[PDB]
RNA sequence: ACCGCUGAAAGCAUCUAAGCGGGAAACCUUCUCCAAGAUCAGGUUUCUCACCCACUUGGUGGGAUAAGGCCCCCCGCAGA
RNA sequence: CUCGAUGUCGGCUCGUCGCAUCCUGGGGCUGGAGCAGGUCCCAAGGGUUGGGCUGUUCGCCCAUUAAAGCGGCACGCGAGCUGGGUUUAGAACGUCGUGAGACAGUUCGGUCUCUAUCCGCCGCGCGCGUCAGAAACUUGAGGAAACCUGUCCCUAGUACG
């Protein structure tokens, strides 16, 4: 969540984004790469943002 | 219906509205006021003062009437000040002045001296009739009330000070 | 402009006023004081004036303290204490090294005298706090001077802070207020303050003007 | 093995938070988070992460008038009847920095580490702070959109 | 001043107002002056 | 508590909604005392402010000291 | 809850807290002329007596007082005291019982252990810390203590009547 809000996303929506994008990387390795490879974490945030629905707040 | 009517101005060479604030002046001393933020103040065709508000809200109706009456108070205080006629009753009770100050012999073991603050003046017409004049309506009324409360209410002999023409309640007594 | 002097309690005596009334006086030798330092709001944060009092042999003062005295440009003194002043017009009259003396006070003025009250040792509750003690008879078993109860019961299961118990009395800073100055004689630097003054005969006292008047 | 910060892995920066119109609670949460280091992905609850926080203009923190009149600060000396009442309004006049710092300290975890955490907090009533020897970067309060 | 949880106008000139968060009745007759508490 | 001033919503009125006053042994200052273990351990000053040796040469250990202090001694109205 | 024990009433000593305030302080209304009151509101800072009777609490009384407040804290407080009452064993009276005996019926007599480990509290030191080591003088964050009241005189025998 700390890394996510350095990349301007809540952990809330980053987890949706990875689910929708089909990324099954667990939080062990998500946190560990948020520390070790922050650029890769930013890439993961980018794919999560893309996978998020346009209106994250409207019903599906 | 208070608020939706312009402010008459006899002379008002420098009734100014700068940065959400009003300041009025003229043949007599100055006055200044700040108005609450929902209420605007502007001109009429003849150059009067009009107060406007966002329409139909509980808070803003009250503020709008408030502002209209307040600015009316400034624009009348400059043109002609408020003079409260107070008047003493009770044998042996009297007023007199020492410059801007005055004292009452209203039954105590000492005279009571009221030092006049700024913007307000004192004057006797008699050792019974006196007058508190000034250019701020709130200040004049406040100093007049300060005078009015010097003596406790006396519903038996009415001894004490009054405003003119205003009659206090009595009781039979003994 | 609160004035003050550092002196020694020389003991008490009586004199008689003009009205032929006896007046118990503690005589205090308000020996001459030198200033040695002014406390200023912009450099120390508050207004005060140090006063040095009491002759001491210069060999008897350690060099950290002699350095302070010599930076003040005065002979080292024995006692040193600050008189605290109000927050304005502080040092318009006190100069480091000025010699302020007993007749800074006037006849009939009112003073506050601060001293260290006489030691009383480890004192019991009657002497220290005026406890009534217990009966001398009627069966009272070895509690004649004992405090009695010191708390409640299960509620609270404790004794409150500030409970008056036995302990050391005395050696407390004590100020007595509004003592009359019967007489100050300038010939020998003594003021005759009416009443009692805390501490030993010989102890250091600070005599200030009474702010309660 | 999940990363655990070493001694020396903690890099500390300095922030200045302007409290001129910030609601006191918002300010306190932001200061506590920033001064603990919750915002950095290297966070560990057993480590003094977190940066130095200087709050300035503590006198003008946004406290509503009702709180300024009614919210009371309570201090018990430990003596009987030794409960002393102050009001947020009058601590704003006397020690406004104490109001801000008390809010921060209440937000901080109640534990030994927070005693060292709060050592990195400076709160100043005025617009000036003496800690210009560093280059304390200003920090504004932001909310991540969701 | 009558301090009661039930305050109601006594005569026709008892104005019943609410000042400073509490209701009370003010009237020309001060005996009718009465406050909720 | 209570008494007000100005004053709307509610053309009036109203101590109140904006605002401004008065107001008690209660509260806070002021008086007295404690108080920087206030670990945020403060401030103003003044004094010393100096060496020597060795090692794995290190905010290193020692030795010697300075300012200063302690213990010892003579006592105290200071005190178990 | 406690029966491998949580000592019972009253007093004493020491308190501490609440306010539903007895006094002192501030007020509104009065069937408040004044003096006094009545009632209600605010107010817990301080104060709130000594005796007679009773084991008493309570209560009544005496003499005062500004006042002689009400409650909580194991009906505060017996590892602090007392031990008069109650509530062991002795004895008597009345009453009940055939009796042994019994009785919130009475009467006389009858007990009060402990060298303080821990917390707590009152004091006093030792150590270390407080970015060199010291000395003097200090700020005051924050606390503690303290906070009572009468009579008389003048105002003025004036206001009021
Ligand atoms: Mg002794
Ligand atoms: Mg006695
Ligand atoms: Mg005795
Ligand atoms: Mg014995
Ligand atoms: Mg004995
Ligand atoms: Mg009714
Ligand atoms: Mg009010
Ligand atoms: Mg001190
Ligand atoms: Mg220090
Ligand atoms: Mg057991
Ligand atoms: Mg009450
Ligand atoms: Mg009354
Ligand atoms: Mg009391
Ligand atoms: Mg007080
Ligand atoms: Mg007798
Ligand atoms: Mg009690
Ligand atoms: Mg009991
Ligand atoms: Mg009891
Ligand atoms: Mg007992
Ligand atoms: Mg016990
Ligand atoms: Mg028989
Ligand atoms: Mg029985
Ligand atoms: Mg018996
Ligand atoms: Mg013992
Ligand atoms: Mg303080
Ligand atoms: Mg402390
Ligand atoms: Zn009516």
């Amino acid at each position: 969540n700390a890394a996510a809000r350095l990349n301007d996303i809540t952990y809330n929506r980053l987890i949706q984004g990875l689910k929708a994008a089909g990324v099954e990387v667990d939080r062990k390795n998500l946190a560990d790469i948020a520390i070790s490879d922050p650029a890769a974490f930013t890439a993961l945030v980018d794919v999560a943002r893309a996978a998020l629905p346009e209106d994250v707040n409207a019903p599906s | 219906r208070i608020g939706k009517q312009p402010i008459p101005v006899p002379a008002g060479v420098d009734v100014t509205i700068e940065g959400q604030s009003i300041s009025v002046k003229g043949p007599k001393g100055t006055l200044g006021l700040t108005v609450a933020e929902p209420i605007k103040v502007a001109r009429n065709d003849d150059g009067a003062i009009v107060v406007t508000r966002p329409d139909d809200e509980r808070r803003n109706r009250s503020l709008h009437g408030l502002s209209r009456t307040l600015v009316s108070n400034l624009v009348t205080g400059v043109t002609q000040g408020y003079t409260t006629k107070m008047e003493i009753f009770g044998v042996g009770y009297r007023v007199q002045l020492k410059g801007s100050n005055l004292e009452f012999a209203l039954g105590y073991s000492h005279p009571v001296v009221i030092e006049a603050p700024e913007g307000i003046t004192f004057a006797v017409q008699a050792p019974t009739k006196f007058t508190v004049s000034g250019i701020d309506k709130q200040k004049v009324g406040q100093i007049a009330a300060n005078i009015r409360r010097l003596r406790r209410p006396d519903p038996y002999k009415g001894k004490g000070v009054r405003y003119e023409g205003e009659q206090i309640r009595r009781k039979v007594g003994k | 402009a609160r004035k003050g002097i550092l002196g020694t309690k020389l003991g008490m005596t009586q004199v008689f006023d003009e009205s032929n009334r006896v007046v118990p006086v503690t005589v205090v030798k308000a020996g001459p004081n030198v200033v040695t330092r002014i406390r200023t709001p912009e450099r120390d944060g508050y207004s005060a004036v140090q006063l040095a009092y009491g002759e001491i042999s210069p060999r008897k003062v350690n060099k950290p303290l002699t350095g302070q005295y010599t930076a003040a440009g005065v002979n080292p003194r024995r006692y040193l204490a600050e008189l605290r002043l109000d927050d304005s017009d502080a040092a318009t009259e006190y100069q480091v090294g000025q010699e302020l003396t007993a007749e800074i006070f006037a006849d009939g003025s009112y003073v506050d005298v601060t001293g260290t009250s006489k030691g009383k040792g480890f004192a019991g509750t009657m002497k220290r706090h005026g406890f009534r003690g217990q009966g001398a008879s009627h069966g009272a078993q070895a509690v004649h001077r004992r405090p009695g109860s010191i708390g409640g019961c299960a509620t609270p299961a404790r004794v409150f802070k500030g409970t008056r118990m036995a302990g050391r009395m005395g050696n407390d800073r004590v100020t007595v207020l509004n003592l009359l100055v019967h007489k100050v004689d300038a010939e020998n630097g003594v003021l005759l303050i009416k009443g009692a003054v805390p501490g030993r005969t010989g102890g250091l006292v600070m005599v200030r003007s009474a702010i309660k008047r | 093995p999940t990363y655990a910060p070493k001694a020396g892995d903690t890099t500390r920066s300095w922030y200045v938070i302007d409290a001129t119109d910030v609601v006191l609670g918002r300010l306190a949460v932001a200061a506590a988070n920033l001064l603990r280091g919750k915002h950095k992905p290297t966070f560990a609850p057993n480590v003094d992460g977190g940066d130095f926080v200087i709050v300035i203009n503590a006198d003008k923190v946004a406290i509503s008038g009702d709180k300024l009149q009614h919210k009371m600060v309570y201090r018990h000396s430990g003596y009987p009847g030794g409960l002393h009442k102050r009001t947020i309004g009058e601590l704003m006049q006397r020690h406004p920095d104490r109001v801000v710092e008390k809010a921060i300290l209440g937000m901080l975890p109640k534990n030994r580490l927070s005693r060292q955490i709060q050592r990195k907090l400076r709160v100043y009533a005025g617009p000036e702070h003496p800690h210009s020897a560093q280059q304390p970067v200003p920090y504004e309060l932001k909310q991540v959109a969701q | 001043m009558k301090v009661n949880p039930s305050v109601k106008p006594i005569c026709d000139k008892c104005r019943l107002i609410r000042r400073h968060g509490r209701v009370m009745v003010i009237c020309s007759d001060p005996r009718h002056k009465q406050r909720q508490g």
